[PDB]
DNA sequence: GCTGCCGGCGGCTGGAGAATCCCGGT
DNA sequence: GGGATTCTCCAGCCGCCGGCAGC
C-alpha cells in the first residue's frame, strides 16, 4: 500500500465501451435476459408452422422460435398446444456448434487469415 | 471590405474553442468545411449560403481526462483524403479521417502539452507541432518518422506556444514566453537531406530506430522586440508579425533595411522594427491574429471579443485601417480567428464555447 | 450536486461483467467446478480404474442395443395451393464447414419442376409428382452434414432427418403454412417407397443501496455461490473491478462494494502494440518480437482449509515498455542493442563551443579555428591524463592534417603546440615528430 | 507595477434500496430498459 | 470494414479474460510458469532426460522447441527449465535471479514446424521446414552459440517432399526409421539406422501416397514396430502396416470426422487405443480390434484442433490443444456419469480440466516424463507457459 | 532626463525617413508576396480531393452522447452522435534537455529571464509569491522600466547632444534603459564617437595571425598572449565550458637543461662548421640581410622560449631560413636581447615514502580542528603561490583541501596529494582515495591501472570510472512511482559504478533563484554538490535525472573529487539484476522529503 | 537577503585517513 | 517463547614497511 | 651500494555465534 501509485491507463477504452453498450442493449432487446432470463437464460418465441397429419390418430406441429439460435425445427403434438409458446433455456445448454451466431464477440478465430496453417 | 454577423454557433458545453482552422485544401466548388476545437472534443462543420452552418461529424476523446486545443489541416497525398490533425493539454497528436470517421494515426513523445499545429504549405506529410515542451518537433506523415527538434540550449528556455511557415515551405520561426523570437531553416542541406531520408526509412528494414535531428541553434533570436510573453506569430513575406501581450501587434524583420534573410548571419544581434498594428483590452496572453491565403488582410480577436481587421495594402501602419467588427453578445474572449481559403469568409472562435461567422460584403 | 460522475464510474464495470457472463456462459476461461473454493460443486469423485479393453465390449453392446431402424426413395403428391402458377422444386443438402470454405456450404440441387394451379379451391378438383433418386452413397454421404426440401412458387424451407439421422418426417398427408418475402398455406402428401445487502458508497459524499435478490449468486457472472466464503472469494478474484468488504448485516451478511482504486489490469501482451497506429497493432499477421520476461504465478500454495477470518508471484526481466531519452519514442526490441543513444560526444555541445569562441573580440580568425578543430579533436576522445597528449596530439596531427593544410594554419598549429608546452603536457621530443609526421 | 503583475490567461472574473435490478438499471439506462420497473432504482 | 472493428474488441476482451484468469490461477493451480520467448515457437516437447540437484528444492528439465520469426535469422532452440519439486518449499520458489534460460540454439533454414525428439537417442531431432525437405540435427554436434553464418549445415537433410507439411514422429523401437506428413498428399519413410554415404543427403526408401488430400499427422503405435497412424484432410483417419509392399493400398481406412483433420496420438499403455481430434470441434478414439465402429465423441471445444496427446503415467487421461486459445484434459473414467445440474452447465463429466492461460492460438503443447502432472503449452502470442492444476483436482 | 522628449524631436526626422523607406518595403514585400502566393495557388490548383460527407447515426452507438450544437439566431440546434476516439497510451511530464556527458557553469543571470507560468487559481489567494520572486531577483526582470528600446543610433545622437549644459549622460542612459546596464557600454560608444575607427579583428594592439598575410614582428609574451589567457590546462579544453577565466598564465618554471647539446652538423647551412658561428654559440649562452617577415620575426622569437639554444630545431620548423640562417639571425637581433634566466630549483628531500606520514599528519591536523564544522566542504581552486610556500596564508590549505596537479605549490608541497598506491581493485577502504572520497588521478596512481590502457576500457581499477565515464547502458521507461524513471537494462552487482549526475553548474543563490520556481513546480533536479556550487540538470544532464527517491533504495550517491572537480556518481546499493528502476535517497529534511516525496511504494511488512 | 533556502537534493561523505604502522 | 542486539570471535583482505638476493666494481 | 624481491605485521572489516532484554 502507498499514498498515490500511476494510474496503469485501463486498456478497455470508451471506443470499445460504446460497442459493448450497443450490443448489450441489442442483444438484451433481443433475448430478454435481464428481464425474463434471469441473468442466465435466452428466451425465444415459437408459432406454428406445418401441420402433419401421421398415418394413426395423431398431429405434429412445427415451432419455429424466433431469434433463429442453433436449435433446429422439432416436431410437436397437438396435446402440447398452448404449453411450449414461450420457452426459456440457459445458455450453456445451446448446441456448441453453431451457437456463435448469438452474438459475434462470444468468439471468433482471432488469426482469422493466415501465412501459414 | 465588411463583415456582418450572419450566424452564430455555441456548442454548450461551456469551454473555451481554441485553433479554428479552414480546409483550405479543399478544391474549386467544394463545400466550404473548417475544423474547431472544444474540450476533449473536436467538431467540424460546413458554412452554406445565407450564412446558414451545418454541423458535421465530431470526435471526443473520453477515455481520459483531455482537453485538445490545436487544429491542423492536410490532405493524403496518395488517397486524396482530406486529414485533420489534433492535439491537446495531454502532448498527444491524433489524426482524424472525417472520410473513414476514424482515426488512424497518432503519434507520442511530446514531453508536454502541445500549443500550435501547422502543416508544411508544399509537402503535405510534413507536420509540425508546437509544445510546452520548450521543444519544437517536426513530424512526417507517410512514414511515422519524426524528424526534428528544435530545442535545448539555445533554443526557448520556457513554454513554446507559437510558431509559423514561410510561403514558400522553407523557414520556420518560434515563439514563447521568453519573449524569444527564433528562426529555423529548412532550405539548409541537412534539413533537406533529413526530409528526404525521412520517406526513405522502413522500420522493418533496418533494426536502427530512424536518426532524429536534434536543433539546438535557431539560425537567428532577438529577445528585445517584446517585454512580455510574446504569444502568435505569422509571416509578411520576409517581414515577421509578431504580437503579445503589450495590446499590440509588430512588424519586424531581422537585421537592417539592406540586410537579406539569406544573408543573415547565425550570430545577428541587431533587429529592425517596421510598423506596429494598436487595439485596446488584451492584457490577456493567448490570443491569435489570422491571416487569409493572399496576405491581403488582417484579423485578430479580443478579450472583450471586438475584432480588429485591417488589410495588408500599401498603406502606412500608422494609419492603415480602424476597423472594430462587434456584436452585442461578443462579451466573450476570443481566442483564434480563420480565414476562407479565398478570404470570402471568416470564423472566429471564444471562451464561452461559441463559434462565430463573419461574411464579407465587399 | 451532478451526480454523473458517481453514474460513469459505476457503470463503467457493469458492462465489462455483464459481457464477460455471457462469454463464459457459452464458453468458460475455465472450469469453476475445479476451482478450490467452489467446493459444493464436482460433487464427483476421480475413484475409477476402467481398464481399457473392455471400454470396447461396452460400446459393442451399446451399439447393438442403439439399432432402432433405417429409413424406408421418397414420393410425394401435392394438394392444391391456398391463399387468403408452375411450382418449383428444390432439394436443399449442406455439407459440414471444411478449411478452405469460410462457412458451411449448400447444395440446392433441383429434383424437377411440376404446375401447380393459381391458388386453387378445395373440392374443386377430381396432381403433380416429385421423385427422389438414390444414386449417392454413404461415402457421399460421409461429408453431408443434414437434409432438407425447399419449395417455392414464396419460399419454405422444412428438414426431414434429425442431427442423429433420426427421421422425422412418416408418410402422411401434411399442410404446411407458407411466408412470402391463417395467411398463406400449403397442403401435400408424402409417401416412402439469509437476506445479503450492497451498498454503493462515492467518496462519502452519497451512496446508493440494494439489497441482493436471488441470494446467494453473484449479481454479475450470475454464478451459484452456495457459502459466502465462495461468493466472496468469487467476487474479489473475478469481478476485480470492485473492492468488497464484510460488514455482518442483522439480516446475516453485508457486502459494501467500491471502484477498484489502482485495478493494475492494463494490457498485458506485446506492451509495443498499445504504442502503434490502429491498423498495426495486434496485426497478427506475423511474428512480433519482444524482450523476453519470466513470470512465476503459482509455486506451492499451502491449501489452506476454508477461513471466514481471511476477511475482513515475481517477475524477472523487461516488463514495461521503454523510451528513447531524447525523442521519448517507443524503444524496439532490435533497437534494445549496443546502441546505448549516450555518447561522450554531443553535437549540440561540439557546434556551442565553435558558436562561442567567434564570440571573442581581440582574436583573430587563424587561431580561432585552430582552437575550434583541437576543441573538436579533444571531445571526440575526451583526453583527461596529462600523458595522453604525445598520442593526443600525434592522432591530431593524423586526423586533422588534410583539414589545417588546406586551411593553410601549420605556424598557427605549431603556435598552439607551443602552448601546449608551455603547460609542461608536451614534451620537447614530440612537438618536432608531430611537424615532420604531418608531411 | 504592469511589468510585474501576475499574467493571466482568462478574464479577472435513491430511499429505495430495491434490488440487484440496479444493475439492470445500470448498463441500459436509455433505449427500451428492461423491466419497466428499474426506473424505481433511479 | 466491420471485421477490424470486431476484431479490436475481441482483443480487448481477451486481454481482460488473461486477466481474470491471472487473477484466479492461485486457486486453480499448484504450478504456474509463464515466460516469453523472443520469437514464437510451433513446437513443444520435453527432452526425456532430467537432472536433480542435490540439496535444492528444484529439478531443472530441457525443452524441445523452435523459432518462428517474421524476418530476422531463424535458429533451432533447445530451452532448460527449472521446476520445483517440493511441497513445503515457496524469489518465487527457489532462486531470484532466473527460472528460464536458454541453453541451445542452431541455426535453422527457414520457419521451424515442427521438431520431434528421438526417443531412443534424444541427441538427434528431426525437424520440418517450410521447404520440402527434413531436417536432422544432433546438437551435440553443434556450439550453444548461434553462428552468424546463417544457416548452419544439418548432420542430415531428408528429401521425399516437394511442399510444406508438419507431422512428424520417430520410431518408438527402432532407430531412423521416419515417417512424415505434408501437403504433397506423400507420406516419406526414410532408414537412418546407418547411412554413412549420404552426403548430408537422404531419399525416401518408402513414400505412402494413400489419401487423396493434404496429410498432416503421422504417429505410431507404440506397441507395434509395423502399425502407425495416418490422418489427411480428407476427413479420414487411415492406418497403415508396412512390408505390404503396397502404397496405395493401406492396412485399414476410417472416415474420422466430418471435416478437415489432423491430430492422431497412440496410447503408450494400450495396444489397440487410437484417438483423434479434428476441426469439427470434436475429440474422438477408436478401437484398433473395430475400426468402424466410433467409442466417443469428446465435444467440448469451440474451434479448430492440431494436437492430440496421451498424458503418460496416466492412461485414462486425455489432452488436446486447438485455436480455441484452451488447453483441454479429458479424462475416460467420466464417461456418462452422472453429475448435479451446476456441473453439467459447467460442462460434461468427462471433461477433467480446461486451461484458460493464453491470448492467442496454442501451437504446441507436451506432458512431460519425470514429473507426472504439468504441462508446456507455447502459443502465437510469444509466451510458454509451464502449469499444474491443483492436486484437489485428482485423488 | 530629457532623453525621451529628445529622442522623439530627433525621431521627427528619423521616423519620415524611416517612412520613406518602409514604404518601398511595403511595396517589394507585397509584390514578393504575391509572386509567392500565385505559385503556392498554381500548385493547389492541379490536385482534387474527395469532398467529406455528413455523419449519418452509426449502428455502433444506439444509446450514447449526441452533442447539441446551438445557435444564437432562429437557425434550429443540430444534433449529432460524437464519435469516440481511440485511446493512446500518453507519457508522463518531461520537459527538454540536452545530454550532456561533463558538467557546466552557467554565467550567473542577475536579471530574471521570464516569469514562469503556474495554475492560475493558487495564485488568486496567494499571489504574494509573485512579490517574493521579484524581490528575491530584487526587480531585475527581463524588459523591465525599458522606456521602450534604442537602436544605439538615437541612444547616440542624445550622448551627443548631451553637452556640458559623459558619466552622468552614461549614468541616465542605464537607468533608462536596461540593455546597456552599464557605464562600460557608453564609454565605448564614446570612444567610437569620438575616435571613428576601429583597430581590426585584432586586440587594439594589431596581432594578426601568423599564416594571415597581415604579417607582424611581435615578441613571443603578445603573440601567445591570446593562448596563455583563453586556454584552460585543467580539463584540456579551451575556452573551458567547466572552467573560469580567473587564472594565472603560463608564466612558470620550467627545467631550463633538458637536452642533450651536443654539437652536430645540422645540414651544409649549419649553425656548426662555421668558426665565427661556432663561437657565437659559445658567447650567447658575413650574415645576410634576408627578407625575415614579420610572421617569421614573431615565431622566431616564440622559438627561442622553448630551447634557447638549439638553432637547429628553430630553423627546421623555419621553412624560410636554415640552421646557418638561424645563426645568423641569432647574432644579427638576439645578441642584443635579454640573457637567459637560466633559473634552477635546489629541492633538498628526498624521502618520497615518508612524505605521505607528513601528508597524514597535515589531514590529522585538518580533522582535529575543523571536524566540527567539516561539512563546509569547499570547492577546488588552483592556489597561486608567488613566492610564499604552502603556508596558512595559502588558498588552499585554508580551504581545507589537497593540492591537486593544478596546484602552484612547490613540486614537493605538503598540501599535495601524492597519489594511492594499491596494487589491485582500490574500492576499499585500504585505498586512501576511497578514504578521503576521491578518484584516483591517471597522473599518480599508475600502479592501479587508471594510468594504464586509456583506450580500452578493462581496468582493474574500480575507481577511475567517472574519470573513463565507462557509465553501464540504462534505459529509460515510466516510473511506478511518480513520472518518468530509469531502469538498468544489465545486471549489476553490490558497490558497483553506473552512471554519473552531470548538469549545470551554479552558484548558491543561483540555486537558490532556480529551486524557488523548482519548489512551486513540485519537481526539482538540484543536486548539492559542495559548500560553494550546486550541480543543476534541470536544463542538460543525461537519463540519471529521472532516478526517484527511496527511504530505502538500491542506490548510493557519492561526491567525490575527479581531478579537483566535485563530481557526483551513484553506485548500487545493492545486487540489482535485470529491469529495475534505480533510487537513492534525496537526503532531504524529513518534513522537506514527505513535503516533496510522498509516495513509497510498498506497504510496512510486518 | 537569501532569507529562504531552496531544497537541494545532496550525498554527504566525509573521510579520514590511516594511521601509519607502529 | 524469540527479537533484535550486541559484542566478541575467529577468519579474512589488503596496505605497507622491513628483511633478503644479486649484480659490479676495488 | 642500490635495486629488485619477497614476506610477514598491522588495522580494519565480515560472518557467525552465544548470551540478554523482552514474550
Amino acid at each position: 500500500r502507498r499514498r498515490s501509485l500511476p494510474r496503469p491507463h485501463d486498456f478497455f477504452d470508451a471506443q470499445t465501451l460504446d460497442a459493448i453498450r450497443h450490443r448489450a442493449i441489442c442483444f438484451n432487446l433481443s433475448a430478454h435476459i435481464e428481464s425474463l432470463g434471469k441473468g442466465h437464460s435466452v428466451v425465444f418465441h415459437s408459432t406454428v408452422i406445418a401441420k402433419r397429419k401421421e398415418d394413426s390418430g395423431k398431429i405434429k406441429l412445427l415451432l419455429h422460435w424466433m431469434p433463429e439460435d442453433i436449435l433446429p425445427d422439432v416436431w410437436v403434438n397437438e396435446s402440447e398446444r398452448h404449453q411450449l409458446k414461450t420457452k426459456v433455456v440457459h445458455l450453456s445448454k445451446l448446441p456448441k456448434d453453431t451457437a456463435l451466431l448469438l452474438d459475434p464477440n462470444i468468439y471468433r478465430t482471432m488469426p482469422q487469415k493466415r501465412l501459414k496453417r | 471590405y465588411s463583415f456582418k454577423c450572419v450566424n452564430s454557433l455555441k456548442e454548450d458545453h461551456n469551454q473555451p474553442l481554441f485553433g479554428v482552422q479552414f480546409n483550405w485544401h479543399s478544391k474549386e466548388g467544394d463545400p466550404l468545411v473548417f475544423a474547431t476545437v472544444g474540450s476533449n472534443r473536436v467538431t467540424l462543420y460546413e458554412c452554406h449560403s445565407q450564412g446558414e452552418i451545418r454541423l458535421l461529424q465530431s470526435y471526443v476523446d473520453a477515455d481520459a481526462d483531455e482537453n485538445f486545443y490545436t487544429c491542423a489541416w492536410t490532405y493524403d497525398s496518395n488517397t486524396s483524403h482530406p486529414l485533420l490533425a489534433v492535439a491537446g493539454s495531454r502532448g498527444i497528436i491524433r489524426i482524424i479521417n472525417p472520410i473513414t470517421m476514424q482515426c488512424i494515426k497518432h503519434y507520442v513523445g511530446h514531453g508536454n502539452a502541445i500549443n500550435e499545429l501547422k502543416f508544411h504549405p508544399r509537402d503535405p506529410n510534413l507536420l509540425l507541432s508546437v509544445s510546452k515542451d520548450h521543444a519544437l518537433r517536426l513530424w512526417n506523415i507517410q512514414t511515422d518518422t519524426l524528424v526534428a527538434i528544435f530545442g535545448g540550449v539555445e533554443g526557448h528556455r520556457d513554454e513554446v506556444l507559437s510558431a509559423d511557415y514561410d510561403l514558400l515551405g522553407e523557414k520556420i520561426m518560434s515563439c514563447g514566453m521568453d519573449h524569444s523570437l527564433k528562426l529555423w531553416r529548412i532550405n539548409s542541406k541537412r534539413m533537406m537531406n533529413a526530409i528526404k531520408e525521412s520517406y526513405d526509412y522502413n522500420p522493418n528494414k533496418t533494426n536502427r530506430p530512424f536518426i532524429s535531428q536534434k536543433i539546438h541553434f535557431p539560425d537567428f533570436s532577438t529577445r528585445d522586440i517584446h517585454r512580455n510573453y510574446v504569444d502568435c506569430v505569422r509571416w509578411l513575406g520576409d517581414l515577421i508579425l509578431s504580437k503579445s501581450c503589450e495590446n499590440a501587434i509588430v512588424c519586424w524583420k531581422p537585421g537592417k533595411m539592406e540586410d537579406d534573410i539569406d544573408k543573415i548571419k547565425p550570430s545577428e544581434s541587431n533587429v529592425t522594427i517596421l510598423g506596429r498594428f494598436d487595439y485596446s483590452q488584451c492584457d490577456i496572453w493567448y490570443m491569435r491574429f489570422s491571416m487569409d491565403f493572399w496576405q491581403k488582410m488582417l484579423a485578430l480577436g479580443n478579450q472583450v471579443g471586438k475584432l480588429y481587421v485591417w488589410d495588408l495594402e500599401v498603406e502606412d501602419p500608422h494609419k492603415a485601417k480602424c476597423t472594430t467588427l462587434t456584436h452585442h453578445k461578443c462579451g466573450a474572449a476570443i481566442r483564434q480567428t480563420s480565414f476562407s481559403r479565398d478570404s470570402s469568409i471568416l470564423i472566429a472562435v471564444c471562451d464561452d464555447a461559441s463559434i462565430w461567422r463573419w461574411d464579407r460584403l465587399r | 450536486a451532478d451526480h454523473e460522475l458517481f453514474l460513469q464510474a459505476f457503470e463503467k464495470p457493469t458492462q465489462i461483467y455483464r459481457f464477460l457472463r455471457t462469454r463464459n456462459l457459452i464458453a468458460p476461461i475455465f472450469l469453476h467446478r475445479t476451482l478450490t473454493y467452489m467446493s459444493h460443486r464436482n460433487s464427483r469423485t476421480n475413484i475409477k480404474r476402467k481398464t481399457f479393453k473392455v471400454d470396447d465390449m461396452l460400446s459393442k453392446v451399446e451399439k447393438m442395443k442403439g439399432e432402432q431402424e433405417s429409413h424406408s426413395h421418397l414420393q410425394l403428391t401435392f394438394t392444391g395451393f391456398f391463399h387468403k402458377v408452375t411450382l418449383e422444386v428444390l432439394l436443399v443438402k449442406v455439407c459440414h464447414k471444411k478449411r478452405k470454405d469460410v462457412s458451411c456450404p449448400i447444395r440446392q440441387v433441383p429434383t424437377g419442376k411440376k404446375q401447380v394451379p393459381l391458388n386453387p379451391d378445395l373440392n374443386q378438383t377430381k396432381p403433380s409428382l416429385a421423385v427422389s433418386s438414390n444414386e449417392f452413397e454413404p461415402s457421399n454421404s460421409h461429408m453431408v452434414k443434414s437434409y432438407s426440401l425447399l419449395f417455392r412458387v414464396f419460399v419454405a424451407q422444412m428438414t426431414v432427418f434429425d442431427k442423429n439421422r433420426r427421421l422425422q418426417l412418416l408418410d402422411g398427408e401434411y399442410e404446411v403454412a407458407m411466408q412470402e418475402m391463417q395467411g398463406p398455406t400449403l397442403q401435400f402428401t408424402l409417401r416412402w417407397t439469509l437476506r445479503i445487502f450492497y451498498q454503493f458508497l462515492y467518496n462519502n459524499n452519497t451512496r446508493q443501496q440494494t439489497e441482493a435478490r436471488d441470494d446467494l449468486h453473484c449479481p454479475w457472472c450470475t454464478l451459484n455461490c452456495r457459502k459466502l466464503y465462495s461468493l466472496l472469494k468469487h467476487l474479489k478474484l473475478c469481478h476485480s473491478r470492485f473492492i468488497f468488504n464484510y460488514v455482518y448485516h442483522p439480516k446475516g451478511a453485508r457486502i459494501d462494494v467500491s471502484i477498484n482504486e489502482c485495478y493494475d489490469g492494463s494490457y498485458a501482451g506485446n506492451p509495443q502494440d498499445i504504442h502503434r497506429q490502429p491498423g498495426f497493432a495486434f496485426s497478427r499477421n506475423g511474428p512480433v518480437k519482444r524482450t523476453p520476461i519470466t513470470h512465476i504465478l503459482v509455486c506451492r500454495p499451502k491449501r489452506t482449509k476454508a477461513s471466514m477470518s481471511e476477511f475482513l508471484t515475481y517477475s524477472s526481466g523487461h516488463n514495461r515498455l521503454y523510451f528513447h531519452s531524447d525523442t521519448c519514442l517507443p524503444l524496439r526490441p532490435q533497437e534494445m542493442e549496443v546502441d546505448s543513444e549516450d555518447e561522450k560526444d554531443p553535437e549540440w555541445l561540439r557546434e556551442k563551443t565553435i558558436t562561442q569562441i567567434e564570440e571573442f573580440s581581440d582574436v583573430n580568425e587563424g587561431e580561432k579555428e585552430v582552437m575550434k578543430l583541437w576543441n573538436l579533436h579533444v571531445m571526440k576522445h575526451g583526453f583527461i591524463a596529462d600523458n595522453q597528449m604525445n598520442h593526443a596530439c600525434m592522432l591530431f596531427v593524423e586526423n586533422y592534417g588534410q583539414k589545417i593544410i588546406k586551411k593553410n594554419l601549420c605556424r598557427n598549429f605549431m603556435l598552439h603546440l607551443v602552448s601546449m608546452h608551455d603547460f609542461n603536457l608536451i614534451s620537447i621530443m614530440s612537438i618536432d615528430k608531430a611537424v615532420t609526421k604531418l608531411r | 507595477r504592469p511589468r510585474l503583475q501576475a499574467q493571466r490567461k482568462f478574464a479577472q472574473s435513491p430511499p429505495p434500496a430495491t434490488q440487484i435490478s440496479d444493475l439492470s438499471k445500470r448498463k441500459p439506462k436509455t433505449e427500451d430498459f428492461l423491466t419497466f420497473l428499474c426506473l424505481r432504482g433511479s | 470494414k466491420e471485421a477490424a472493428f470486431d476484431d479490436a474488441v475481441e482483443e480487448r476482451v481477451i486481454n481482460e479474460e488473461y486477466k481474470i484468469w491471472k487473477k484466479n490461477t492461485p486457486f486453480l493451480y499448484d504450478l504456474v510458469m509463464t515466460h516469453a520467448l523472443e520469437w514464437p515457437s510451433l513446437t513443444a516437447q520435453w527432452l526425456p532426460d532430467v537432472t536433480r540437484p542435490e540439496g535444492k528444492d528444484f529439478s531443472i528439465h530441457r525443452l524441445v522447441l523452435g523459432t518462428h520469426t517474421s524476418d530476422e535469422q531463424n535458429h533451432l532452440v533447445i530451452a532448460s527449465v527449472q521446476l520445483p519439486n517440493d511441497d513445503a518449499q515457496f524469489g518465487g520458489f527457489g532462486s531470484v535471479s532466473g527460472k528460464i534460460e536458454i541453453e541451445i540454439k542452431i541455426n535453422h533454414e527457414g520457419e521451424v514446424n515442427r521438431a520431434r525428439y528421438m526417443p531412443q537417442n534424444p541427441c538427434i531431432i528431426a525437424t520440418k521446414t517450410p521447404s520440402s525437405d527434413v531436417l536432422v540435427f544432433d546438437y551435440t554436434k553443434h556450439p550453444s552459440k548461434p553462428d552468424p553464418s546463417g544457416e548452419c549445415n544439418p548432420d542430415l537433410r531428408l528429401r521425399g517432399h516437394q511442399k510444406e507439411g508438419y507431422g512428424l514422429s520417430w520410431n518408438p523401437n527402432l532407430s531412423g526409421h521416419l515417417l512424415s506428413a505434408s501437403d504433397d498428399h506423400t507420406i516419406c519413410l526414410w532408414d537412418i539406422s546407418a547411412v554413412p554415404k549420404e552426403g548430408k543427403v537422404v531419399d525416401a526408401k518408402t513414400i505412402f501416397t494413400g489419401h487423396t488430400a493434404v496429410v498432416e499427422d503421422v504417429s505410431w503405435h507404440l506397441l507395434h514396430e509395423s502399425l502407425f497412424g495416418s490422418v489427411a484432410d480428407d476427413q479420414k483417419l487411415m492406418i497403415w502396416d508396412t512390408r505390404s509392399n503396397n502404397t496405395s493400398k493401406p492396412s485399414h481406412s476410417v472416415d474420422a470426422h466430418t471435416a478437415e483433420v489432423n491430430c492422431l496420438s497412440f496410447n503408450p499403455y494400450s495396444e489397440f487405443i487410437l484417438a483423434t481430434g479434428s476441426a469439427d470441434k470434436t475429440v474422438a478414439l477408436w478401437d484398433l480390434r473395430n475400426l468402424k465402429l466410433k467409442l466417443h465423441s469428446f465435444e467440448s471445444h469451440k474451434d479448430e484442433i492440431f494436437q492430440v496427446q496421451w498424458s503418460p503415467h496416466n492412461e485414462t487421461i486425455l489432452a488436446s490443444s486447438g485455436t480455441d486459445r484452451r488447453l483441454n484434459v479429458w479424462d475416460l473414467s467420466k464417461i456418462g456419469e452422472e453429475q448435479s445440474p451446476e456441473d453439467a452447465e459447467d460442462g460434461p463429466p468427462e471433461l477433467l480440466f480446461i486451461h484458460g492461460g493464453h491470448t492467442a492460438k496454442i501451437s504446441d503443447f507436451s506432458w512431460n516424463p519425470n514429473e507426472p502432472w504439468v504441462i508446456c503449452s507455447v502459443s502465437e502470442d510469444n509466451i510458454m507457459q509451464v502449469w499444474q492444476m491443483a492436486e484437489n483436482i485428482y485423488n | 532626463k530629457r532623453v525621451k522628449s529628445e529622442y522623439m524631436r530627433l525621431r521627427q526626422l528619423k521616423r519620415f525617413r524611416r517612412a520613406d523607406e518602409v514604404k518601398s518595403m511595403f511595396s517589394s514585400n507585397r509584390q514578393k508576396i504575391l509572386e509567392r502566393t500565385e505559385i503556392l495557388n498554381q500548385e493547389w490548383k492541379q490536385r482534387r480531393i474527395q469532398p467529406v460527407h455528413i455523419l449519418t447515426s452509426v449502428s455502433s452507438l444506439r444509446g450514447t452522447r449526441e452533442c447539441s450544437v446551438t445557435s444564437d439566431l432562429d437557425f434550429p440546434t443540430q444534433v449529432i452522435p460524437l464519435k469516440t476516439l481511440n485511446a493512446v497510451a500518453s507519457v508522463p511530464i518531461m520537459y527538454s534537455w540536452s545530454p550532456l556527458q561533463q558538467n557546466f557553469m552557467v554565467e550567473d543571470e542577475t536579471v530574471l529571464h521570464n516569469i514562469p507560468y503556474m495554475g492560475d487559481e493558487v495564485l488568486d489567494q496567494d499571489g504574494t509569491f509573485i512579490e517574493e520572486l521579484i524581490k528575491n531577483y530584487d526587480g531585475k526582470v527581463h524588459g523591465d522600466r525599458e522606456c521602450g528600446f534604442i537602436n544605439d543610433e538615437i541612444f547616440v545622437e542624445l550622448v551627443n547632444a548631451l553637452g556640458q549644459y559623459s558619466d552622468k549622460i552614461f549614468e541616465a542612459i542605464s537607468s533608462m534603459f536596461p540593455d546597456k546596464g552599464t557605464a562600460e557600454e557608453l564609454k565605448e560608444k564614446y570612444k567610437e564617437l569620438t575616435e571613428q575607427q576601429l583597430p581590426g579583428a585584432l586586440p587594439p594592439e594589431c596581432t594578426p595571425n601568423i599564416d594571415g598575410p597581415n604579417a607582424k614582428s611581435v615578441q613571443r609574451e603578445q603573440s601567445l598572449h591570446s593562448f596563455h589567457t583563453l586556454f584552460c590546462r585543467r580539463c584540456f579544453k579551451y575556452d573551458c565550458f567547466l572552467h573560469p577565466f580567473h587564472a594565472t598564465p603560463n608564466t612558470y618554471k620550467r627545467k631550463n637543461t633538458e637536452t642533450a647539446l651536443d654539437n652536430k652538423p645540422c645540414g651544409p647551412q649549419c649553425y656548426q662548421h662555421l668558426e665565427g658561428a661556432k663561437e657565437f654559440a659559445a658567447a650567447l649562452t658575413p650574415p645576410e640581410n634576408v627578407e625575415w617577415s614579420g610572421a617569421e620575426a614573431s615565431m622566431f622569437r616564440v622559438l627561442i622560449g622553448t630551447y634557447y639554444d638549439n638553432f637547429c630545431a628553430i630553423a627546421r620548423l623555419i621553412g624560410t631560413k636554415t640552421c646557418r640562417q638561424v645563426y645568423e639571425f641569432r647574432v644579427k637581433e638576439s645578441s642584443i636581447i635579454a640573457p637567459a634566466p637560466a633559473e634552477d630549483v635546489d629541492t633538498p628531500p628526498r624521502k618520497k615514502k615518508r612524505k605521505h606520514r607528513l601528508w597524514a599528519a597535515h589531514c590529522r591536523k585538518i580533522q582535529l580542528k575543523k571536524d566540527g564544522s567539516s561539512n563546509h566542504v569547499y570547492n577546488y581552486q588552483p592556489c597561486d603561490h608567488p613566492r610564499q610556500p604552502c603556508d596558512s596564508s595559502c588558498p588552499c590549505v585554508i580551504a581545507q583541501n589537497f593540492c591537486e596537479k593544478f596546484c602552484q605549490c612547490s613540486s614537493e608541497c605538503q598540501n599535495r596529494f601524492p597519489g594511492c598506491r594499491c596494487k589491485a581493485q582500490c574500492n576499499t577502504k585500504q585505498c586512501p582515495c576511497y578514504l578521503a572520497v576521491r578518484e584516483c588521478d591517471p597522473d599518480l596512481c599508475l600502479t592501479c591501472g587508471a594510468a594504464d590502457h586509456w583506450d580500452s576500457k578493462n581496468v582493474s581499477c574500480k575507481n577511475c570510472s567517472i574519470q573513463r565515464g565507462s557509465k553501464k547502458h540504462l534505459l529509460l521507461a515510466p516510473s511506478d512511482v511518480a513520472g518518468w524513471g530509469i531502469f538498468i537494462k544489465d545486471p549489476v552487482q553490490k558497490n558497483e559504478f553506473i552512471s554519473e549526475y552531470c548538469g549545470e553548474i551554479i552558484s548558491q543563490d543561483e540555486a537558490d533563484r532556480r529551486g524557488k520556481v523548482y519548489d512551486k513546480y513540485m519537481c526539482s533536479f538540484l543536486f548539492n554538490l559542495n559548500n560553494d556550487f550546486v550541480v543543476d540538470a534541470t536544463r542538460k544532464g543525461n537519463k540519471i535525472r529521472f532516478a526517484n527517491h527511496s527511504v530505502n533504495p538500491n542506490c548510493y550517491a557519492k561526491v567525490m573529487m575527479v581531478n579537483g572537480d566535485h563530481r557526483i556518481g551513484i553506485f548500487a546499493k545493492r545486487a540489482i539484476q535485470t529491469g529495475e528502476e534505480l533510487f537513492f535517497d534525496y537526503r532531504y529534511s524529513q518534513a522537506d522529503a514527505l513535503k516533496y516525496v510522498g509516495i513509497e511504494r510498498e506497504m510496512e511488512i510486518p | 537577503q537569501l532569507a529562504t533556502k531552496a531544497a537541494r537534493k545532496s550525498a554527504p561523505a566525509t573521510g579520514g585517513v590511516k594511521k601509519p604502522h607502529r
